[PDB]
RNA sequence: CCAUGAUAAGGAUUAUAAAUUGAAAGUGUUAAUAUCAUAAUCAAAAUUUAUUAUUUAUAUUAAAUAUGUAUGUGUAGAUAAAAUAAGAA
C-alpha cells in the first residue's frame, strides 16, 4: 500500500451514494471482484450490487412513475421499504470490501493508511509516521521509526 | 553513458568521408551560429505538448524550450531575443495619446487653417462662459490669480481701472 | 555548501569559531566578538587593483 | 484607500481583497527581504551568480554634491565597515543608519539588514479603533 | 506546368473590412475588375506572341548567350546556329500561347446566373477564404473600490473581429501595366476597407564561381572556438571574401611563369591584360578572375 | 577555492544536469570487465567500428568534450541535480507579448496569415 | 468610496526609538546568524538515522541478506562517510548499480522531515524537539 | 495513447485523504515529484508559504518538464542501436539515395519497388552484416554470422 | 445508400459536449467475415483502454441492426480535441453516434431499429463555459457573507 | 558590532501570545471527534478507513494464493471461506414502517454542520456487528454455501467411496 | 421561427442591438437559390453530404 | 494605408513601420533547377552536392525546395541583396562534393547492438582460462571457508584497493 | 477642496421544442453650483482592511528578489456553495 497518511472516513451511506461516480464505477467493481474471485469465494453481494447500481445507471434520467394520493401511504412505505433494503444490500457489500481489503492485505504483508485495524496484526489502529507524534485515537507515544508487523525476511 | 564525444578525421578512414561535425561547422559560419558548448547532451527534451499530435495544444513547432531556470537575465537569453523597436510598444507610444487628434496635427495648425483662429478647449470654453455669466450679477467671490504678477503690481504709465460699483 | 547537492561535504573547519562565544553546557552560540576593530588585511580590494 | 499615508491615498482603490497575477503585485513591498536562512545565506535575496558584479548603486555614476541615503539595494562592503563614514537608507518612518559595523553584515544588500516591518509599534500613529484592532490580534497590551 | 497549376508570376490581394459581407462583396467588385483589366492585357501579349510565332530574327546577343560555354552536353565548345535557337525560341512561345489561352479562357467562363468566383477552374483570378482575426476582450463591468468578488461576477465578453479575403491571380508572364492596376485598386476600395500586397515573382540570381570560389577546405580546420557568442561580430568577415584582381609581376618573372603562379592558363592571363604585349620586372598585371 | 563548493559557484553560462567527471574503463562491460573484475580478460574492449559513432543523436556535441546520454533509468532523472521552475518563466520571442491574457498585437493578422 | 481619512503625524522621538530597534535587532540578527550556521554545520558533519523505509522490499529482508548484504560488503564505507544523510545515501545506491532500477522505483523512502533525525532516535517527537531559536528550515538538530 | 495524467490538478479547497479523494501534492502523484511541489503543514497564509508552490502556471509547467523527461527516457530506452557515420559507397542500396532531413519532406518509404514500404528513417541494420564494412581491420570476423532458419524446412509447426 | 462505388465506403458523424469530440467512421463491409475497428490508426482495445463498459457502446449499433460485427470494417478519426486517452463514456457515446450514423448510410433501412433504439439522436450538452466569477471557474459562486 | 550587555528596545515590546487552540481560527479545542474509530467492534474499524485496493495487490494476491497451493496449506483458505461464509448472507426484507432516520428540518439552517454531524453519529451508532438485518451466527441456515472444512475440494479423497 | 427561415448568410448579428439584420435591405432569397437546380437536400452535388465528399475525395 | 492613417503627421510614421514589419523577403529554388550542366559542362548540382546542401541547411529546405527568409534588414531591396549573398554562398560550399569524395558528406546508419545471437557468446569468452581458474578459487573458498562463516568474492578474485 | 446627471452587484413560477440558469431602478473615476493649498507610479517602498477557496509527510531555493511559520483526536459557536456532460427523486 501506497497511500499511508491519516484519513477521513465518509458515513457508508455518503460513500454509497456516489453510485456511478465511484462506488459503482465499473472499473473499481471489477477489481474487487478479482479480489475476491482469486481468494476462491464467489462474490454475491458484488453481484447483487452491480445489478442494483446497473439498472440505477440504466434508467437514472428519467421521471418517477406518476404518484396517485392515498390515504393508506401504502405506496410511499412500500418503495420506502424496498429503497432501505437496496440500500442494506449495499452496506453489506462495502462492508465485506472493507473486510477483505484488511485480511488480504494482512496476508501481504501490506502497511495500511493510518489508524486502519488489521485483525490479527494491528488490532488498536497502525500508526506510522504520522504528521502527529502521538497515536491519534489510543494517545500513546509512537516510536522511531515506523512499527513493524511483520517479521523481517521478504 | 558518459562517455568522451569523439570524431574520426577523414584523412584516416578506410575510405574518405564528410564528417557530420565538420558539415556542422560549415553550417555555423554560413548561418552564423552561436555553438553553445556547455550544452548538456542528457538534457533533449521536446516540448511534448506543442510537439505530439495527441494533444490538443499542437502546434507543430517548439513553442517554449523546457528549461526551468531559463531566464531574461541570461547573456544566451539576450543574443536571441526580439528588440522592442517597431513593435506594437512603438505603435503605442505614437498613437495612444490623451487628444487623439494631436497624433494627426497641431491643433494651432489645424485651427489656423481652418477657423481663423485658435480655439480654446471645450473644458476651458466653459470656464471663460462661466465666469462671463456669473460675473454679471455677482462680483468678488472672485481672486486674480496670474502667471506672471508683475504686470498687475506694477502696471503701466496710463491703466487707470474704472472704479466698480 | 547548501543543502542541495554536497551539503555532506561541510566541514567543521568552515566554522569561524574564534569569531564568537559559546556556552558551555547548550553547546550555543552567546555573544560574537567584534569583527571590524583587530581586523587586518592584506587584500581590501583584490591584489590586481592599483589605485 | 481607506487612510492615507501618502498621496495615492487619493487616487487608488484596494478592490478588496484582490488577486494579482503571479509575481505581479502594483507596489513591490518586501516584507520578506530579511527573513533569516543559515543555509541558504548567500543566494537568498541576492543575486543568482557569485561572478555578477555588485549594482550601479555601490558606486558614484556622475559629478555629486553627495546624497542623504543610499539605495537599499546597495550592497554592504569592508569599507562599509571600515571606512568609518555616514551609511543611511530610507527605511520608515524616516532613515535607517548603520552606525554599529559588522562584518557580518559583508556582501549582503542592505534590504537584508533592515527589517521592514518592526515588532515596535507607535501608539500615536494609530487611531483608537486600530489600537483597538492592535489589541484584539494580541499585539498590542491592553 | 500546365493549366491551373503554373505561372510566371502571382499576386495575392488580401482585403480586409470590419464585417464579413463587406469583404465578400469587395472581393466580387475587385475580382470582376481584375477579370477585365486582366483579360485586355493577357490579349494583348497574346497577340505580340501570335506576331512573335509568325516569324522574326534572333538577337545576336540572345545568339551569343546560347554559344557561351566551355563544353556543352557533348564535350565541345558546341555551335548552336541561329535555326536551332530560333527553334527555343518558338518552342517557349508556344507554351506560352497555351498559358496566355489559358487565362483568356477562364476570364470568359463567369456570367451572371453561372458565376462562381471561389473555384480557380472557373474564373481568373479567383478567390480563397482566410481565418477571421478574432480577439476576445475579457473585463469588469462593474466600478467598485470594496469588493472584488463583485467585480469579478460582472464580466463581460465583447470581440474585436477583422475578416479577409483573398484574391489570387496567376499570370504567365510579368507585366508592370498589370502590376500597376493591381496597387492602384487600393484607391477606389469599398468604405473602411484595406488591402495587402503579397506579389510571388520569379527573378534570374547569378551564381559566381568567382566571388564565391569552391575551394578545398583549409590546412588547419576551424573549431568550436570561432562560433562562440559575439564570435560573429568578432571573428568573422561578412561573406564575400576580398580576393585580389591584381598581381604585381617579379623580376625573374615571364608569361608562363606569372600565368603558373596564379593559376591560369597563359592565353587567359593574356587576354585580360590584351593591353600590354611584353611584362617587365615591377609592373601591375590584371589577374584574370577564373584564377584558382 | 571554487570547484570544492560545486553548487555555489553558477557562472551564468552553465547548465544542468551537470556532467560527473570521466572514468576509464567505463564504456562498455568488456572494457570495464578487464579492468576491474577479471583482469586476464583478453578483449580490452568491444570491437571499436573504425567509422564514427555518435552517441548523442540527433543532438551533435563537439568533439573531445566530455558528456551524457539522456537517462534511461527513472531514478537517474529523480535523483539529479535538476532544478524547478520557481520565478516567473520567460521566452525570447513571446517575451514582447506580455503574458497569454495581454496578448500584444501590433497588426490584426489573421493568425493563419501566411508570409508569400 | 469615501474621502480618505488623513493619517495622524508619526510620533515624537519615534525615530529613534525606530533607530535603535532596527540597530539592535540586527545585532541580534549577527548571533543568531552566527548561531544557525553552527547548527547548520553540525548538522552536516554529524550522523542521521537511515533513510530508507523498512516496511517495503527490498529493506524489509532480514539484515543478513540481500540489499544489507550489499551494504555490509560493498557499500559500507561510503554509507559512513556521507552520515547517512538521504542524498548522498539514495544516489550511492543509485551508483551500486547491483540494484538497479529499483531504488526510485520499489524501495521506499522514509519521508524528509523523519528522515532528518539524528542517529539514535527512538521516539517520533524528536522532529518537535529541536530548537526553535536557530533558522535553519529544519536542517538543525 | 496513453492512460497516465499529464495535468496537474486545479488548485481547490483543501482536499484531504479520503475513499475517491488525495491531497493535492500527495506522495502518489507524479512518481513522487510531488515532493518539489509541496509546502507541508497548516501553512499559516499572512507570514508563511513559497508562492510559486500554489501557482497553477508554474506548477503545470513544472509538471510538463517531468512528463517531458518521461517520455525522453522510455524512448531512450527503446532504442537498440547507434548512429554510426558510414562513407556512401559501402552502404547498403537502399541508402544510396538522397535523403531529406527530419520533418522535411513526406515520411519516406524505403523501397516500393521492392515491396518494402517502411520508413527509412526507423530502419535498423545488424552490427553482423555490416561487419566487413565497421571492422575491416580485424581479419577474421569478430561476430559469428547470424544463422536464419529455413522456411522450407519441415519442422515441428509443419506437423512434420 | 450513400457509398464510395469504388472504395465501398460510408462516413457518419458523431459528436459529444459541441466541442470536444466530433468522430467520423469509415465504415466498409469485409467479405473474409474478419472485421475490425480502428480509432486513429489504434485497435479499439488499446484505444477504449480495454475498458468493457465503453466499447460495448460500440458494439451496439451493429446489434440494434442485427447485424454481425465481423463483417464490417471501421476506422474511426478524432476531429474534435484531441487527447491522450479518449476512454471515457463522453467520449464513448460519441463514438456509438459516429458508427451507428455510418452504419445507415451503408444498409439504408437498418436506419428504422436504430432510430428507434436512440443510437442516431443527438444530445446536446456542454461543460458551462469558463468564467472567472466562479471560484473553480465554472459552477462554484464565491464566499458571502451577512455585511 | 559585539553583542551588547542589555538590549534597549529590542526586548521591550510586547510578547505575541501562544494560541489557545487549533483548526479553523485557532478556536478548536482537542478532544474525541467523529472522526475517530473504534478498535472494539468486529474485525473492521469503524467507520473504516479508507482503502484502496491496486492491481499490484492483485499479482501479489495471485502469487500468494500460488504458493499456498502448491505447499498444501489449506488452513488460511478456510479462514478466509469462513470469514465469507458469516458476512455474505443475503440481507432480510425489511418491514413496512422500518427506514432510517432523516436529519429533522426546522432545527438549523440546510448549510449547516449539524446535518453531517448526525449522519455519521448515526452510522457510528450503527456497527455491522449491530446490524441485525443480515442473519448471522451458528444457527444460521446456508443453503448457498458450504458447512465446513470437510466438505471442499482437497478433501476430496474422503468423499470417494 | 424569430426570423424568416433562409441561409444564414443573409444574416448579420446587429452592432449594438441584440437582433440580426438582413446584409441586403430586406430582400430575400429562399434556399433554392443557393444550391444547383434541384439539388437533393440543397447540396453543392447530390451524391454525399459534406464528410462524405471530403473523404470521398482524399 | 488607405484609411486612417493615410493623410496626415502619422502616415509617415505608420507607413515606415509597415514597411518595417514587411522587409522580410523570402528567396527560393527547386532543388531540381540546379541541376543543370554548367558553363564547365559539369553538372552545376549532382546527387552527392544536392545531399551536402541538404546536410547545410537544414529546416531551410522541404519538398524540395530550397527557401531562405532573409529579415536581416530594414529595408526589401537590402534583404534581397542579403538574402542573394547567402545563397551563393550556401551554393559554394555545397559544391565542394563535386571535389572528391572527401567532400560527401556521410550516411548515418542505425546500426543495432550485436544481437542475442552474438551476445551468447559473451559467456563462453575465454573458456578454458577462467574453468582453470575457477577450480583454484574453489580451493581458495574451500580453504577461507573453514574459518569464517560467508566467504565474500572480495576473499575470492575480486580485488578492492584498501588505501 | 464644496462644485447635479451616466453602465454594478443582487436565483423565487411564460417548461421543452427546431430554444440561454443572470435582472433597470445603480456599484470611485463621465456633461452648466466653483472661489484654502502643485500632492500621481518611470521601479526595489510602512499590515486593521467586512466582502478572501493555499501547497498537510517516499525524494523540497539555478537566473528580475520573491515570504520563519500555527504538529496537536478532520476536533467550539457560527457560517459557504451546487440540481446546466453528467449520474441526487
Ligand atoms: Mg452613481
Ligand atoms: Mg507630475
Amino acid at each position: 500500500n501506497t497511500f499511508l497518511t491519516s484519513s477521513v472516513a465518509t458515513p457508508p451511506i455518503s460513500v454509497i451514494r456516489t453510485g456511478p461516480k465511484w462506488w459503482a464505477d465499473p472499473e473499481r467493481m471489477v477489481r474487487q471482484k478479482l479480489m475476491y474471485f482469486t481468494l476462491g469465494v464467489d462474490q454475491l453481494p458484488l453481484r447483487r450490487t452491480a445489478v442494483i447500481q446497473r439498472d440505477l445507471q440504466r434508467f437514472h434520467m428519467c421521471k418517477p412513475p406518476p404518484r396517485v394520493g392515498d390515504s393508506t401511504g401504502y405506496k410511499r412505505s412500500r418503495a420506502a421499504q424496498l429503497n432501505t433494503w437496496y440500500r442494506r444490500i449495499q452496506y453489506q457489500e462495502y462492508h465485506m470490501q472493507h473486510l477483505f481489503t484488511r485480511h488480504v492485505w494482512g496476508l501481504l504483508r501490506v502497511y495500511p493508511g493510518n489508524t486502519t485495524k488489521i485483525q490479527g496484526k494491528a488490532d488498536d489502529g497502525y500508526v506510522g509516521y504520522d504528521s502527529v507524534p502521538f497515536h491519534r485515537y489510543n494517545r500513546a507515544p509512537l516510536p522511531f521509526p515506523a512499527r513493524e508487523l511483520y517479521e523481517r525476511r521478504k | 553513458g558518459v562517455h568522451r564525444v569523439g570524431y574520426t578525421h577523414p584523412s584516416t578512414l578506410p575510405v574518405p568521408c564528410a564528417q557530420r561535425w565538420d558539415l556542422r561547422l560549415a553550417r555555423a559560419r554560413i548561418f552564423q551560429e552561436y555553438i553553445e558548448e556547455k550544452a548538456p547532451g542528457a538534457w533533449q527534451l521536446e516540448d511534448e505538448r506543442s510537439m505530439s499530435p495527441e494533444f490538443k495544444t499542437f502546434t507543430g513547432y517548439p513553442m517554449r524550450d523546457m528549461r526551468p531556470g531559463y531566464g531574461q537575465n541570461l547573456p544566451d537569453y539576450i543574443m536571441k531575443k526580439r528588440l522592442p523597436n517597431n513593435t506594437h510598444y512603438e505603435l503605442f507610444a505614437r498613437r495612444d495619446i490623451p487628444n487623439e487628434d494631436n497624433a494627426m496635427y497641431g491643433k494651432y495648425l489645424y485651427d489656423m487653417t481652418v477657423h481663423g483662429t485658435s480655439l480654446p478647449s471645450t473644458y476651458r470654453m466653459h470656464k471663460d462662459i462661466n465666469k462671463a455669466q456669473r460675473n454679471d450679477r455677482k462680483l468678488s467671490g472672485n481672486r486674480f490669480k496670474v502667471l506672471c504678477s508683475s504686470g498687475a503690481k506694477n502696471p503701466p504709465s496710463g491703466w487707470e481701472p474704472i472704479p466698480d460699483a | 555548501n547548501r543543502p542541495e547537492v554536497a551539503m555532506h561535504r561541510n566541514t567543521v573547519g568552515l566554522l569561524p569559531a574564534h569569531m564568537w562565544e559559546t556556552d558551555k553546557k547548550t553547546g550555543k552560540v552567546k555573544s560574537v566578538k567584534d569583527s571590524v576593530r583587530d581586523y587586518q588585511t592584506k587584500t581590501p580590494y583584490p591584489k590586481w587593483v592599483q589605485l | 484607500l481607506k487612510i492615507a499615508k501618502s498621496a495615492f491615498g487619493f487616487y487608488l482603490a484596494r478592490r478588496g481583497q484582490r488577486k494579482y497575477p503571479f509575481l505581479r503585485r502594483p507596489h513591490i513591498k518586501n516584507t520578506h527581504s530579511m527573513n533569516p536562512s543559515a543555509p541558504y545565506f548567500w543566494s537568498f535575496m541576492t543575486a543568482k551568480s557569485q561572478m555578477a558584479f555588485l549594482p550601479e548603486e555601490n558606486y558614484i555614476t556622475g559629478d555629486w554634491t553627495g546624497k542623504f541615503f543610499v539605495s537599499k539595494r546597495q550592497v554592504y562592503t569592508l569599507q562599509h565597515a571600515t571606512s568609518g563614514a555616514k551609511v543611511r537608507v530610507k527605511s520608515f518612518p524616516s532613515i535607517f543608519e548603520f552606525n554599529s559595523p559588522s562584518r557580518w553584515n559583508i556582501g549582503k544588500e542592505m534590504n537584508t539588514l533592515t527589517k521592514p516591518r518592526m515588532d515596535l509599534i507607535d501608539e500615536q500613529m494609530l487611531t483608537k479603533k486600530q489600537r483597538l484592532d492592535y489589541v484584539r490580534a494580541g499585539l498590542l497590551p491592553k | 506546368e500546365d493549366g491551373i497549376r503554373g505561372s510566371e508570376v502571382t499576386y495575392k490581394i488580401v482585403l480586409e473590412g470590419f464585417w464579413d459581407h463587406h469583404v465578400m462583396k469587395l472581393a466580387e467588385d475587385v475580382c470582376m475588375f481584375l477579370k477585365d483589366v486582366g483579360r485586355q492585357i493577357v490579349e494583348e501579349k497574346l497577340v505580340a506572341v501570335r506576331r512573335l510565332l509568325q516569324g522574326g530574327a534572333v538577337d545576336p546577343e540572345l545568339l551569343a548567350a546560347f554559344n557561351c560555354a566551355r563544353a556543352g552536353p557533348f564535350g565541345g565548345l558546341d555551335e548552336y546556329d541561329k535555326e536551332e535557337v530560333a527553334n527555343f525560341l518558338r518552342s517557349d512561345l508556344r507554351r506560352l500561347e497555351e498559358q496566355c489561352l489559358s487565362v483568356i479562357n477562364r476570364c470568359n467562363v463567369p456570367v451572371p446566373g453561372a458565376t462562381n468566383i471561389y473555384d480557380p477552374h472557373t474564373s481568373w483570378p479567383h478567390v480563397e477564404k482566410l481565418e477571421p482575426w478574432v480577439r476576445m476582450a475579457e473585463f469588469w463591468t462593474s466600478s467598485s473600490d470594496t469588493s472584488f468578488t463583485e467585480l469579478e461576477m460582472s464580466t463581460a465578453h465583447y470581440e474585436f473581429r477583422k475578416f479577409f479575403r483573398v484574391i489570387i491571380c496567376k499570370l504567365p508572364f510579368q507585366s508592370t501595366e498589370f502590376e500597376k492596376r493591381m496597387y492602384d485598386i487600393r484607391h477606389w476600395l469599398h468604405r473602411q476597407t484595406s488591402c495587402e500586397f503579397h506579389t510571388i515573382y520569379r527573378r534570374n540570381v547569378i551564381h559566381d564561381s568567382a566571388v564565391f570560389p569552391t575551394e578545398h577546405d583549409p590546412a588547419t580546420p576551424t573549431t568550436h572556438e570561432h562560433h562562440r557568442m559575439f564570435s560573429f561580430a568578432l571573428d568573422w568577415q561578412s561573406a564575400p571574401v576580398n580576393r585580389l584582381s591584381t598581381d604585381t609581376v617579379h623580376e625573374g618573372e615571364s608569361w608562363d611563369a606569372v600565368a603558373q603562379r596564379l593559376g591560369c592558363s597563359v592565353g587567359e592571363l593574356k587576354d585580360a591584360n590584351a593591353e600590354r604585349e611584353t611584362i617587365e620586372a615591377g609592373v601591375v598585371i590584371n589577374v584574370p578572375v577564373t584564377a584558382t | 577555492n571554487a570547484e570544492r563548493f560545486p553548487h555555489e559557484y553558477h557562472t551564468p553560462t552553465s547548465r544542468f544536469p551537470p556532467t560527473p567527471s570521466e572514468t576509464p574503463a567505463t564504456q562498455d562491460w568488456m572494457a570495464y570487465t578487464a579492468k576491474y573484475l577479471d583482469k586476464q580478460f583478453t578483449i580490452s574492449a568491444e570491437p571499436a567500428p573504425v567509422y564514427n559513432v555518435n552517441k548523442l543523436w540527433p543532438m551533435q556535441q563537439i568533439p573531445g568534450k566530455v558528456d551524457q546520454t539522456p537517462f534511461e533509468e527513472d531514478q537517474t532523472w529523480l535523483l539529479h541535480s535538476i532544478p524547478v521552475q520557481q520565478l516567473e518563466m520567460h521566452h525570447h520571442e513571446k517575451d514582447l507579448q506580455d503574458l497569454p491574457f495581454i496578448n500584444h498585437e501590433q497588426f490584426p493578422r489573421s493568425l493563419e496569415w501566411n508570409a508569400p | 468610496w469615501a474621502k480618505p481619512k488623513k493619517r495622524p503625524k508619526v510620533g515624537q522621538g519615534f525615530h529613534e526609538k525606530a533607530q535603535k530597534w532596527r540597530e539592535e535587532y540586527l545585532l541580534d540578527r549577527h548571533r543568531a546568524l552566527a548561531d544557525s550556521l553552527r547548527a547548520y554545520v553540525e548538522f552536516s558533519t554529524s550522523k542521521r538515522v537511515e533513510p530508507w523505509d523498512a516496511r517495503f522490499k527490498p529493506f524489509d529482508r532480514i539484515e543478513k541478506d540481500g540489499v544489507y548484504v550489499l551494504m555490509r560488503y560493498m557499500m559500507e564505507e561510503k554509507l559512513q562517510l556521507c552520515n547517512y544523510h538521504h542524498r548522498p545515501v539514495k544516489r550511492l545506491f543509485c551508483n551500486i548499480g547491483l540494484m538497479g532500477p529499483q531504488i526510485t522505483t520499489k524501495a521506499r523512502w522514509k519521508p524528509y522531515r523523519f528522515a532528518t533525525n539524528p542517529a539514535g532516535t527512538s521516539k517520533a517527537e524528536r522532529m518537535y524537539q529541536r530548537d526553535k531559536t536557530v533558522y535553519t528550515h529544519g536542517h538543525n538538530d | 495513447v496513453s492512460t497516465g495524467e499529464f495535468d496537474h490538478p486545479p488548485f481547490q479547497f483543501r482536499q484531504r485523504h479520503t475513499f475517491n479523494t488525495t491531497p493535492l501534492h500527495d506522495a502518489n502523484r507524479f512518481g513522487g515529484r510531488t515532493a518539489y511541489l509541496r509546502e507541508i503543514g497548516p501553512v499559516n497564509i499572512k507570514k508563511q508559504g513559497r508562492r510559486f508552490k500554489k501557482d497553477p502556471r508554474t506548477v503545470q509547467f513544472n509538471v510538463d518538464v517531468w512528463c517531458a523527461q518521461q517520455t525522453l527516457r522510455k524512448r531512450w530506452k527503446q532504442r537498440d542501436w547507434e548512429v554510426i557515420e558510414i562513407p556512401f559507397r559501402l552502404v547498403p542500396r537502399e541508402q544510396q539515395r538522397v535523403i531529406p532531413e527530419l520533418y522535411t519532406d513526406i515520411p519516406q518509404m524505403t523501397d516500393p519497388a521492392r515491396n518494402d514500404f517502411s520508413n527509412i528513417r526507423n530502419k535498423v541494420y545488424d552490427r553482423e552484416e555490416l561487419q566487413g564494412v565497421l571492422f575491416p581491420a580485424a581479419g577474421a570476423m569478430l561476430y559469428p554470422p547470424l544463422q536464419r532458419v529455413d522456411k522450407q524446412a519441415m519442422t515441428l509447426d509443419k506437423y512434420l | 445508400a450513400e457509398v464510395d462505388p469504388e472504395t465501398g465506403i460510408a462516413v457518419g458523424r458523431g459528436c459529444a459536449d459541441g466541442e470536444k469530440y466530433h468522430f467520423t467512421a469509415l465504415l466498409r463491409e469485409n467479405r473474409d467475415h474478419n472485421g475490425i475497428i480502428t480509432v486513429m490508426g489504434k485497435p479499439l482495445s488499446l484505444v477504449l483502454d480495454n475498458k468493457a463498459w465503453l466499447m460495448e457502446m460500440v458494439l451496439m449499433p451493429f446489434d440494434e441492426a442485427n447485424l454481425d460485427y465481423r463483417d464490417f470494417d471501421a476506422h474511426i478519426v478524432s476531429e474534435g480535441h484531441a487527447m491522450p486517452s479518449i476512454a471515457n463514456e463522453i467520449a464513448a457515446f460519441a463514438l456509438r453516434m459516429a458508427v451507428a450514423n455510418a452504419l445507415v448510410k451503408l444498409i439504408p433501412l437498418t436506419r428504422i431499429p436504430l432510430k428507434k433504439s436512440g443510437l442516431l439522436s443527438v444530445d446536446r450538452r456542454r461543460e458551462r463555459g469558463q468564467f472567472p466569477g466562479y471560484l473553480d471557474g465554472k459552477k462554484v459562486k464565491r464566499r458571502f457573507a451577512k455585511r | 558590532t559585539a553583542t551588547p550587555e542589555r538590549f534597549s528596545v529590542l526586548g521591550t515590546t510586547h510578547p505575541k501570545p501562544k494560541r489557545t487552540g487549533f483548526g479553523r481560527n485557532n478556536k478548536m479545542r482537542s478532544k474525541p471527534s467523529d472522526n475517530v474509530a473504534w478498535y472494539d467492534k468486529g474485525p473492521v474499524e469503524w467507520l473504516p478507513r479508507p482503502v484502496r485496493l491496486t492491481y499490484d495487490h492483485l499479482d501479489q494476491l495471485q502469487q500468494w494464493t500460488m504458493r499456498a497451493t502448491l505447499d498444501g496449506r489449506t488452513e488460511e483458505f478456510n479462514r478466509i471461506r469462513d470469514l465469507h461464509r458469516e458476512w455474505s448472507q443475503h440481507p432480510l426484507m425489511p418491514v413496512l414502517g422500518d427506514v432510517e432516520p432523516k436529519f429533522p428540518l426546522n432545527l438549523f439552517k440546510q448549510n449547516h454542520r449539524a446535518k453531517k454531524r448526525f449522519l455519521v453519529r448515526w452510522h457510528k451508532a450503527n456497527t455491522p456487528a449491530n446490524w441485525l438485518w443480515m442473519p448471522r451466527g451458528p444457527t444460521v441456515v446456508t443453503p448457498l454455501h458450504r458447512t465446513n472444512p470437510t466438505q471442499y475440494p482437497e478433501n476430496w479423497k474422503q468423499m470417494v467411496q | 421561427l424569430v426570423r424568416p427561415d433562409v441561409p444564414e448568410d443573409q444574416y448579420v448579428d446587429s452592432w449594438y442591438i441584440c437582433t440580426s439584420m438582413t446584409h441586403h435591405m430586406g430582400d430575400y432569397r429562399p434556399w433554392s437559390a443557393s444550391a444547383p437546380p434541384n439539388a437533393f437536400r440543397f447540396r453543392p452535388f447530390n451524391e454525399f453530404d459534406a464528410k462524405g465528399r471530403e473523404y470521398v475525395q482524399y | 494605408d488607405n484609411l486612417q492613417y493615410k493623410r496626415y503627421d502619422w502616415q509617415g510614421w505608420y507607413q515606415r513601420m509597415l514597411d518595417v514589419h514587411n522587409r522580410n523577403v523570402s528567396l527560393r529554388c527547386r532543388i531540381c533547377d540546379l541541376q543543370r550542366l554548367d558553363g564547365n559542362g559539369v553538372q552545376f548540382v549532382d546527387m552527392q552536392t544536392e545531399r551536402r546542401l541538404r546536410i547545410l541547411a537544414q529546416h531551410r529546405v522541404g519538398m524540395g525546395v530550397l527557401k531562405l527568409d532573409a529579415d536581416k534588414y530594414e529595408d526589401q531591396a537590402d534583404n534581397v541583396t542579403f538574402g542573394t549573398t547567402k545563397l551563393s554562398e550556401l551554393l559554394a560550399d555545397a559544391r565542394k562534393a563535386q571535389l572528391g569524395e572527401e567532400y560527401w558528406p556521410s550516411v548515418e546508419l542505425k546500426v543495432r547492438k550485436p544481437s542475442g545471437q552474438s551476445k551468447a557468446h559473451y559467456s563462453l569468452i575465454d573458456n578454458e582460462r577462467i574453468e582453470k581458474r575457477s577450480r583454484e578459487l574453489y580451493e581458495k573458498y574451500r580453504d577461507a571457508k573453514k574459518r569464517s562463516l560467508f566467504v565474500t568474492p572480495m576473499e575470492t578474485w575480486l580485488e578492492v584497493k584498501g588505501m
